[PDB]
RNA sequence: UCCCGUGAACCAUCGAGUCUUUGAACGCAAGUUGCGCCCGAGGCCAUCCGGCCGAGGGCACGCCUGCCUGGGCGUCACGC
RNA sequence: GCAAAUAUUCAAAUGAGAACUUUGAAGGCCGAAGAGGAGAAAGGUUCCAUGUGAACGGCACUUGCACAUGGGUAAGCCGAUCCUAAGGGAAGGGGUAACCCCGGCAGAUAGCGCGAUCACGCGCAUCCCCGAAAGGGAAUCGGGUUAAGAUUUCCCGAGCCGGGAUGUGGCGGUUGACGGCGACGUUAGGAAGUCCGGAGACGCCGGCGGGGGCCUCGGGAAGAGUUAUCUUUUCUGCUUAACGGCCUGCCAACCCUGGAAACGGUUCAGCCGGAGGUAGGGUCCAGUGGCCGGAAGAGCACACGUCGCGCGGUGUCCGGUGCGCCCCCGGCGGCCCAUGAAAAUCCGGAGGACCGAGUACCGUUCACGCCCGGUCGUACUCAUAACCGCAUCAGGUCUCCAAGGUGAACAGCCUCUGGCCAAUGGAACAAUGUAGGCAAGGGAAGUCGGCAAAACGGAUCCGUAACUUCGGGAAAAGGAUUGGCUCUGAGGACUGACAGUCGACUCAGAACUGGUACGGACAAGGGGAAUCCGACUGUUUAAUUAAAACAAAGCAUUGCGAUGGUCCUCGCGGAUGCUGACGCAAU
RNA sequence: GAAAGAUGGUGAACUAUGCCUGAGCGGGGCGAAGCCAGAGGAAACUCUGGUGGAGGCUCGAAGCGAUACUGACGUGCAAA
RNA sequence: UACAGGCGAGAGACCGAUAGCGAACAAGUACCGCGAGGGAAAGAUGAAAAGGACUUUGAAAAGAGAGUCAAAGAGUGCUUG
């Protein structure tokens, strides 16, 4: 059944010391080390996930390592604000500006 | 330990070069009084303290 | 670790600088043409031996061909 | 308990080697040598231990440079 | 780096790769791999090791 | 004898405040031309729990007066404040809960919190949960006002001292029994090392004036004078009276 | 080869030299041969008549004399 | 005196000499929360080969963790190194007879940073260094190789990261690309000061679901074991890494149409809906999921045949199952007078100053191609002999992996992989011991005292008093049952009130049966009536005291509104205080 | 030949307490809020059966400790 | 005028290896303690190594003969003993 062993000299079971059991061509079972999970990007306005972007460990998003279509969403404020938050900001920007005149209409 | 510093590795190396019996010809020199190495060390009997 | 799908572009990529070799692994049911480039090892799997022989000849003389 | 059970728990070094004097007297947390007083510029020595003084005064090492001053004083420090 | 340079000035050869270790007794040892142009055995003969 | 527990606290060592998880100081924003002569509009963004404190904290985001950047302040939340609220600070601000106005702008009887004492000290009074002050009177020939503090005392403070309208949120907290040594333990873990407490009568004479004896008792009056040396001033310091409070003295 | 001479020597003596890493210890540190910056003889190509690897060598603090650069209606003169 | 940790025996080899070395056979043990395989600390050569007179290995030794002579630790990818935590040091200044002591006290604070150079401009805000081989974090996998190094440092193959350059091709100019109603998609798709957001980045508990590894069932081919009798039988193995594409798209989240009561959708639990449900159709997300490439050329197992890291051949399958175990993940729920790091680093956006061609120049986060990757550690033990305890000491010392049976069970007991039989031997079996049993009749008479021992003990059904803070007491007390064998019924899935096929598990019931045995070893409460103290949980005199002592919730008193109270300091100054009466301080 | 007294230094590798950052703790018993269904009721609400999984609750594995034998040992395996 | 340090001398009614400095010697050494610190023991063959070839017993260490020496019974911790 072949008990396993760590392959680094880090010997404690912290979150950084994550292992996966794999069966190699040599008939062996070994540990392999894995990433620790990251939450993905979030919209501050509603807290919800940002769509269209993978959930990776922050250096894994570097320009040299991930293609630009996986890093961006094609809308204003894209990948920073979700779609509904953009729609709300547009209407509020428009309406409040339209309210600025109708208060200035009162200046008589 | 396996993790050591270069400075500790350097001193441990010198301690090894000093655990050797004296050359036989030293015993033949004129007006000689050295009988044996009076400073030999064994890892299980005397610790280096460093 | 990067498979080619067509004889057309495989010829173009076996016709490159730093294409070091071409390996020919005759297998069951198929033949594999692997070209050793700088960054990647490209592979075609050919299914007609007639198209297999046709591919071999177009491999440009000089490009080290191994038969195993 | 104290004694044999408690002596089994020596695993952490209070002192290590000192760069200035070479003795295992550098207190890591306090970051000062208990023997020579490093990193204090002046050297730690007391008159209430004359024996500790004579273990480390001039002449107990090489005197790489001051060995030759007596010879240079005779001949009134001639420069060729 | 300097090991690579010095092996080209002396012995007029090329090192593909140099691996080093500081031996347990204090000296450094360098494993020099020759680029596949030169022949290590012929280099060994021209100085005398084998 | 030896240095007693009350004397050991002034050295700091293990008696310092436990503030690793705290969220920063809670106060007004530095008083400026905007707040002296008009009003500055802020939006509340979060209501957050501050470890070691019963009052919740409100993150208010203002827009900077003369720099192109935000200014992110942190208030002691008044009961009623909510995220998305626009709070207003200044001299011409309306009398609404959560607004910060100077006391010259507050009618007598108003309830106020986080009141300054010197103009610009950014809040010293009525800051614990469910606490408030009341404006009693104005004196316009001095620029000063009289307020009642939570303790009942009546302090004269300038008419420019700022305060937040309402009361500090989180009130009623101390009415709940704790029931457990464990609950007291978690309360003080995030405040300071003052719990539990060993009674001095249960100590030895070497470490406390009350210590020792074949029965646990004090043996001397427990009221000590105001001018007693440190290490001697333990018990009821400079007490004017003792015993159960009845009648007028309970008032 | 050092023996009727530039000439032996674990010789004496001292003027010419060398003097690793440190240490008051000085680029920042130090249970680290860890982490910067600057100059630069020498060599290579040209993405300039510049850039690339350089042998070596600098860069601590306080202070004095001089100097250079600069600040303030502190005191002025002269203007605008 | 050499007595804990179950245990040795037979042949042969070797040798001067064998109970103690070596090989083979047998008998046993650890029994995987191990006497197995690997590390952190600590040690420092104990590692490996060859040899060896003495000493040493509390008997012995041909032997060794001893002695002597040699050999052995290989990295752009593992670490350190970088960042900050609690905290430490610190320049000007303050104190000091001086050694020294003070870091927010605010000083042209150290460093200036960025665009520029062909010079100037802008901005300067809470600011330097150190501090983690378990926190945060650029990048690697599989197969081989030694007497001793490597699982990933060496060899073979295949990749990746960072920096530096530079070229070919491509892409855009409606100056700075297209498609989709949309969620969003396409591996290209201007941007300066300035500003903004996200990841990094976080507690404990509960259950539910998913993936990987393992275990478990049946079938097929290969080899072996048993074979007087049986047994289509029992055993062993039947493999596929990073990395690159394509598919798939969990549970959530999200989009579009539409308009819900006779309310519906839904979980183990919740919960959801005119602030838009059900429905219908899409997007995105995770993956340790599937296919191909890597890659069968590797590895393994067989069977052959040949002198010398030869060579040749056969194969490397098929379903199924889960309140199973390990790791990880998703998404809900609960708890808090407790709300459970920071920074480095990386990504995204707002704005748009300034910029170019179409004999062609301005570009470009695309593809391919070119170069380079420094320093130090790396052997070995990690403990009933390599660490500490004066020792090769029954002590102490932080972790990771974890098979079968019985069973609720990482209990105890037996077994496989792997590891051992190392604890000086021989003879005999007195007293007295020590450790472990059993004892007729009686049953605490013993004794200060039921000390010690015995009795009880699992599970299913039934039944359970006083008293009570109504939550308990309670497993109160008191009863009955329990093996094996042969049956019977119930409880399901999928596929096309049915038919077919499949299916691992639980519970009820009956007859038969035995020398009345059956939780058959193991494991595993004795119970009741009361008095005193302490409410409870918690803690305590390390090595004679575990308590009725301490603490505690609850109750009460005292001081203090900051120019304050309590306290520390030689002084400067500091703690409470990132605080302010629902607070701090003293009882 | 003291018990002491003083001056100046060295220790938190054991232990005490605070703070930071990590790791760990089977299988069972009891069954609180919330929630569903049925039944009773003018109402207020009650009753019955499930569901759910609270708690400085409970038997207990590892870990952590140390009551009793006032067992062994007491020139010990061991200064516990 | 002072002068337990430094260097360079010269002396003595001093000590004679348990004495004299702690140290006549690889002595502030070995060794101990986390540390500040603590801190030993240990001189003499012979005039000259001439330090015992060779034979024999023994696995060896060694023994018995022998050899050197004025002497080994002065035989490498060896004057006396
Ligand atoms: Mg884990
Ligand atoms: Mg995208
Ligand atoms: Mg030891
Ligand atoms: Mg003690
Ligand atoms: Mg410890
Ligand atoms: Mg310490
Ligand atoms: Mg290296
Ligand atoms: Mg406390
Ligand atoms: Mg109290
Ligand atoms: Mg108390
Ligand atoms: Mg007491
Ligand atoms: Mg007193
Ligand atoms: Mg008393
Ligand atoms: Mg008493
Ligand atoms: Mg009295
Ligand atoms: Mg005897
Ligand atoms: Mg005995
Ligand atoms: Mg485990
Ligand atoms: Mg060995
Ligand atoms: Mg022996
Ligand atoms: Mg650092
Ligand atoms: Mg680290
Ligand atoms: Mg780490
Ligand atoms: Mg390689
Ligand atoms: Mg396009
Ligand atoms: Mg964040
Ligand atoms: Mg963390
Ligand atoms: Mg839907
Ligand atoms: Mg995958
Ligand atoms: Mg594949
Ligand atoms: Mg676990
Ligand atoms: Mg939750
Ligand atoms: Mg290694
Ligand atoms: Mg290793
Ligand atoms: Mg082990
Ligand atoms: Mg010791
Ligand atoms: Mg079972
Ligand atoms: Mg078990
Ligand atoms: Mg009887
Ligand atoms: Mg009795
Ligand atoms: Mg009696
Ligand atoms: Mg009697
Ligand atoms: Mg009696
Ligand atoms: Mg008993
Ligand atoms: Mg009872
Ligand atoms: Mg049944
Ligand atoms: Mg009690
Ligand atoms: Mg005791
Ligand atoms: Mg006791
Ligand atoms: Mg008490
Ligand atoms: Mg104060
Ligand atoms: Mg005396
Ligand atoms: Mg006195
Ligand atoms: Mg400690
Ligand atoms: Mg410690
Ligand atoms: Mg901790
Ligand atoms: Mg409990
Ligand atoms: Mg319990
Ligand atoms: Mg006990
Ligand atoms: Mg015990
Ligand atoms: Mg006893
Ligand atoms: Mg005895
Ligand atoms: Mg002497
Ligand atoms: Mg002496
Ligand atoms: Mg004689
Ligand atoms: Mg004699
Ligand atoms: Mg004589
Ligand atoms: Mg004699």
């Amino acid at each position: 059944v072949q008990r396993l062993t760590y392959r680094k000299r880090h010997s404690y079971a912290t979150k950084s010391n994550q292992t996966r059991v794999v069966k190699t061509p040599g008939g062996k079972l070994v540990y392999q080390y894995t990433k620790k999970r990251a939450s993905g990007p979030k919209c501050p306005v509603t807290g919800k996930k940002i769509q269209g972007i993978p959930h990776l460990r922050p250096t894994e998003y570097k320009r040299s390592r991930l293609s630009r279509n996986r890093r961006t969403v094609n809308r204003p404020y894209g990948g920073v604000l979700s779609g509904p938050a953009v729609r709300e900001r547009i209407i509020r920007a428009f309406l409040v500006e339209e309210q600025k005149i109708v208060k200035k209409v009162l200046k008589i | 330990p396996s993790h050591k510093t270069f400075r500790i590795k350097q001193k441990l190396a010198k301690k090894q070069r000093q655990n050797r019996p004296i050359p036989y010809w030293i015993r033949m020199r004129t007006d000689n009084t050295i009988r044996y190495n009076a400073k030999r060390r064994h890892w299980r009997r005397t610790k280096l303290g460093f | 670790p990067k498979q080619i799908h067509e004889i057309k572009d495989f010829l173009l990529t076996a016709r490159r600088k730093d294409a070091r070799s071409v390996r020919i692994k005759r297998t069951k049911d198929a033949v594999k043409f692997k070209v050793r480039c700088s960054r990647y090892l490209y592979t075609l799997c050919v299914f007609d031996a007639d198209k297999a022989n046709k591919l071999k000849q177009s491999l440009p003389p000089g490009l080290s061909v191994q038969e195993v | 308990t104290k004694g044999t059970g408690s002596f089994g728990k020596r695993r952490n070094k209070t002192h290590t080697l000192c760069i200035r004097c070479g003795r295992r007297s550098f207190h890591l947390q306090k970051s000062t040598c208990s023997s020579c007083g490093y990193p204090a510029a002046r050297i730690r020595k007391y008159n209430w231990s004359v024996k500790a003084i004579r273990r480390k005064t001039t002449g107990t090492g090489r005197m790489r440079y001051m060995r030759h001053v007596p010879r240079r004083f005779k001949s009134n420090f001639r420069e060729g | 780096k300097k090991i690579k340079a010095a092996v080209k000035k002396m012995y007029d050869i090329q090192a593909k790769k140099v691996n080093t270790l500081i031996r347990p007794d204090g000296k450094k040892k360098a494993y020099v791999k020759l680029t596949p142009d030169y022949d290590a055995l012929d280099v060994a003969n021209k100085i005398g090791i084998i | 004898g030896r240095v007693i527990r009350a004397q050991r606290k002034g050295a700091g060592s293990v008696f310092k405040s436990h503030t690793h998880h705290r969220k920063g100081p809670a106060r007004f924003r530095s008083l400026d031309f905007g707040e002296r002569n008009g009003y500055l509009k802020g939006v509340v963004t979060d209501v957050i729990h501050d470890p070691g404190r019963g009052a919740p904290l409100a993150k208010v985001t203002f827009r900077h007066p003369f720099r192109y950047k935000h200014q992110k302040e942190l208030f002691v939340a008044a009961e009623g404040m909510y995220t998305g609220q626009f709070v207003y600070c200044g001299r011409r601000a309306t009398l609404s809960v959560g607004n910060v106005l100077p006391l010259r702008s507050v009618p007598e009887g108003g309830v106020i919190c986080n009141v300054e004492h010197h103009v610009g000290d950014r809040g010293v009074f009525a800051r614990a949960s469910g606490d408030y002050a009341i404006v009693i009177s104005h004196n316009p020939d001095n620029g000063t006002s009289r307020i009642k503090l939570p303790s009942g005392a009546k302090k004269i403070v300038p008419s420019s001292c700022r305060a937040m309208i309402g009361q500090v949120a989180g009130g009623g907290r101390t009415e709940k029994p704790m029931l457990k040594a464990g609950n007291a333990y978690h309360k003080y873990r995030v405040k300071r090392n003052s719990w539990p407490k060993v009674r001095g009568v249960a100590m030895n004479p070497v470490e406390h004036p009350h210590g020792g004896g074949n029965h646990q008792h004090i043996g001397h009056a427990s009221t000590v004078r105001r001018d007693a040396p440190p290490g001697q001033k333990v018990g009821l310091i400079a007490a004017r009276r003792t015993g159960r409070l009845r009648g007028q003295a309970a008032a």
